[PDB]
């Protein structure tokens, strides 16, 4: 499954807390990209691995 | 030859609907709509940029 | 024959209830619900996998 | 006992927080495993150990 959102609120959340984010908001979803290729991912200077 | 070129298949669902018990797990994120009528329309994914 | 396979037995229940003086020990958890009219109907479990 | 839960939203709070999780909230439940075998649980990139 790649990365995957509903909204940006959800994606914004999860660049900020990758531990302990929502993948399951009260109608808005978000899907953590598990693959073999761990992406690095940067928006703006919030980071996550 | 060592530089080959694996071939991964990502999958990502859009337009999904929760269950009509609707809960949360992020007590940051608030939306300014109703809760229970919430759907998503799209998916917001990211590039490889 | 040292490679053996010792079999445990795991045990769990299914559709309980809490006694009605209800409460909770958590912040980030938001139910669309009645809390106090609220009561299991299925059991999820982790597979192996 | 295996980690049996009441909803998809203990789950998905018990993946966040760890020394923290709720186990028993208003009408559902989650039961921490105590098994002889530890298991990590690859949920997106939330594990626990």
């Amino acid at each position: 499954p790649a990365l995957s959102a509903s909204s940006r609120a959800l994606i914004d959340e999860f660049m900020s807390v990758k531990q302990t984010h929502a993948p399951i908001h009260y109608g808005h979803y978000i899907i953590e990209e598990v693959a073999p290729v761990r992406r690095i991912l940067k928006f703006g200077n919030k980071v996550v691995f | 030859p060592l530089n080959r070129r694996m071939q991964y298949s990502y999958y990502f669902p859009v337009g999904l609907f929760m269950p009509n018990p609707k809960y949360t797990t992020s007590a940051a994120i608030k939306m300014l709509d109703n809760p229970t009528q919430q759907l998503p329309v799209e998916a917001w994914i990211v590039n490889k940029n």
